[PDB]
């Protein structure tokens, strides 16, 4: 609708390599802006770049493309699905963002995580460190990265997945946690708070070099007659 | 059809199963997780449909 966005998009449409489905994307961009739709879906279009995005969208669906960077993210966005690209970084994240999935990319470092974020999935990236975790986070997935440590967990976090990293020490776990996927890290002990999770919580610590003293401590408590902590899988 | 490593165990899965989130794991390993009623992808914690069977 806006003439300035149309000119930018028509030039972008003409500037793609033969595999990219830019004509479909160009038509979707126009219709998104014209009808002020909440979602823009450019997923599975073999795209190598994106142009300026329609500023009113609240959901950005761009999974399964060939993107290496993203343009500026519009300031109403609440959900971004950018998994299965070739991303090396993310731009600054909108304050409105609640759900981000950027798994299966090549990201080495993340930007600041905004205050309202509830779901973060960045499995299968190249992360060597994580930013601090915001207060309302409920789900954190960082499996398959290069992490040596993980920052303190906020007190509403319910799901954690960090399998296949290099983490040596696990911070104390909040009672809100009901699922901890911890396999194949470098842990030699577990924080005592793991034994205080709800009886129906699930913890898997297989593949960590847990010490003899840790194993004797865990065997004593989890096999005691009055144990009401989580089920802990060692294999 | 080449070698497909388990997301967790890097072991060529004997019977690779591709979940809807495009993550592959060994059939046995999945059955073991599902035996505890954890109907999710263990790698990205995306929930699976009800009564899901690999
Ligand atoms: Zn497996
Ligand atoms: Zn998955």
């Amino acid at each position: 609708m806006n003439e300035f966005y149309l000119k930018t998009w028509s030039e972008w449409e003409k500037n793609g390599t033969p595999g990219e489905q830019r004509n479909i994307a160009f038509n979707r961009l126009k219709i998104c802006l014209q009808n002020q739709e909440a979602e823009l879906n450019l997923s599975e279009l073999d795209l190598k770049t994106l142009p300026d995005l329609p500023p009113q969208i609240t959901t950005l669906e761009i999974r399964k493309n060939l993107l290496t960077h993203l343009p500026d993210l519009p300031p109403m966005l609440k959900v971004i699905h950018a998994q299965f690209n070739q991303l090396e970084s993310l731009p600054a994240l909108p304050e409105t963002l609640e759900e981000l999935n950027a798994g299966d990319n090549k990201i080495k470092e993340l930007p600041f995580l905004p205050e309202n974020l509830t779901h973060l999935r960045v499995h299968n990236n190249r992360l060597h460190i994580l930013p601090l975790l915001p207060p309302e986070l409920k789900l954190l997935v960082v499996s398959g990265n290069r992490l040596d440590s993980i920052p303190p967990f906020p007190d509403k976090l319910e799901g954690l997945a960090l399998a296949n990293n290099f983490i040596e020490q696990l911070p104390e776990l909040p009672f809100s946690m009901n699922r901890a996927v911890l396999m194949n890290n470098n842990l030699t002990t577990l924080p005592e708070s793991v034994l205080r999770l709800a009886q129906n919580a699930f913890v898997n610590v297989a593949g960590n070099p847990l010490s003899g003293h840790t194993m004797r401590t865990l065997q004593q408590i989890t096999t005691g007659p009055d144990y009401s902590g989580p089920r802990i899988f060692f294999s | 059809f080449g070698i497909q490593p388990c997301s967790i165990c890097l072991g060529d899965a004997k019977d690779p199963v591709c979940l809807p989130c495009d993550h592959v794991h060994c059939l046995r390993c999945l059955r073991a997780w599902f035996a505890s009623e954890q109907m999710i992808c263990p790698y990205c914690l995306t929930a699976l449909p009800d009564e899901f069977s690999p």
